[PDB]
């Protein structure tokens, strides 16, 4: 049983900003939603730098779809995001990755950011 | 047939319907695909080339200005905001609102279009033609912006047809769809379609070629999943369309 994270706005406040990542999978061929428990990430630039890199988050997504595969789960291969990948403020404001797909988050205040929508994957082999 | 219309130069990736999210486009695989945009240069809805001079839209993205020198048309783009060098850039001349229902807008432009293999025009339909209910079919367009990854890339999904007797049954529809609009989508397993902008192409392969067979609706034309999207039935306009052309 998943349970997924609570809004932004509700969560509560922290002292170190952090990426909350709540996203869910969708298998290539029968589209079907993967859910996964939500995780987070530390920051620490502008831990993971306030300058992500898409391959690194993909990367993170991987590590923690593989660390949950129970008894009757099957492996995951991620492929991408799926463009419905997103990553907000608490406020709603999005923040867009550049051509080299790296995004770039604030360094103050301090805060958490959330990366919601889907990653496109398959069934590893 | 040095470039006839609905033939793209690069074959189109062709997304998969239901893909969550939709697909960033081959690019140029869409070449009639077009960018109204202001004077000073924001990209604000779609458009579809049908002639070297001519561009299909929506009524609606003209709603601000009547003056025709304030649109100005992107060819041959698949970025939004940083534009490419082969990127075609020309002016509007005269505007031409269809009378009977006034949804979509015929614009013409300043000087003509150089037809490249990125720039070429879709074909219309046969008057009053009325697409078979689960064809497949395509939107492409700019509609999305909450991404945060290919942000600017134009992109395609897949709607097979929905028979308007369909499209209007109390779960969908519910009886707004008129004769003079088609519907697209999944009605089952089905995700968000908001891809093509207001004024997009909706064009459907035929045989060999890509024919525009609808007009993605300002507002209607971005639905939620297993709720059908509506376009205007270009078909039931081309008579006008063809007039229109033929008499400026």
């Amino acid at each position: 049983m998943i349970a997924g994270p609570e809004a932004l706005l509700d969560r509560p406040s922290v002292n170190n900003s952090q990426l909350v990542v709540s996203v869910a999978g969708t298998v290539e061929g029968t589209n079907q939603d993967i859910s996964l428990k939500f995780f987070e990430i530390d920051l620490t630039s502008r831990a993971m730098p306030h300058k992500l890199e898409k391959a690194d988050l993909l990367k993170a997504i991987q590590e923690q779809l593989i660390a949950n595969v129970h008894s009757n789960d099957d492996y995951f291969e991620v492929i991408d995001f799926a463009s419905d990948a997103t990553i907000t403020d608490r406020n709603g404001k999005v923040y867009f990755a550049d051509k080299d797909g790296s995004v770039t988050l604030p360094t103050q205040p301090v805060q958490e950011f959330l990366l919601s929508g889907h990653v496109r994957v398959r069934p590893y082999k | 047939p040095s470039f006839d219309c609905g033939k793209p130069q690069v074959e189109p990736k062709k997304c998969p319907g239901r893909v969550v999210g939709g697909c960033v486009a081959h690019p140029h695989s869409w070449p009639w695909q077009v960018s109204l945009r202001t004077r000073f240069g924001m990209h604000f809805c779609g458009g579809t080339l049908i002639s070297p001079e001519w561009v299909l839209t929506a009524a609606h993205c003209l709603e601000k200005s009547p003056r025709p020198s304030s649109y100005k048309v992107i060819l041959g783009a698949h970025q939004e905001v940083n534009l490419e060098p082969h990127v075609q850039e020309i002016e509007v001349s005269r505007l031409f609102l269809e009378p009977t229902r006034k949804d979509i807008a015929l614009l013409k432009l300043s000087s003509p279009a150089v037809i490249t293999d990125k720039v070429i025009p879709a074909c219309l339909p046969s008057p009053n033609y009325v697409v078979a209910d689960r064809t497949e079919c395509f939107i492409t367009g700019w509609g999305e912006t909450q991404g945060t990854f290919g942000a600017g890339l134009l992109k395609e999904a897949q709607l097979p047809v929905i028979e308007n007797k369909v499209c209007n049954r109390y779960e969908f529809l519910n009886g707004r769809v008129q004769s003079t609009e088609l519907c697209a989508g999944h009605l089952a397993g089905g995700t968000d379609s908001c891809q093509g902008d207001a004024g997009g192409p909706l064009v459907c392969f035929e045989k060999d070629k890509y024919i525009l067979q609808g007009v993605t609706s300002w507002g209607l034309g971005c639905a939620r999943p297993n709720k059908p999207g509506v376009y205007v039935r270009v078909s039931r306009f081309v008579t006008w369309i063809e007039g229109v052309m033929r008499n400026n």
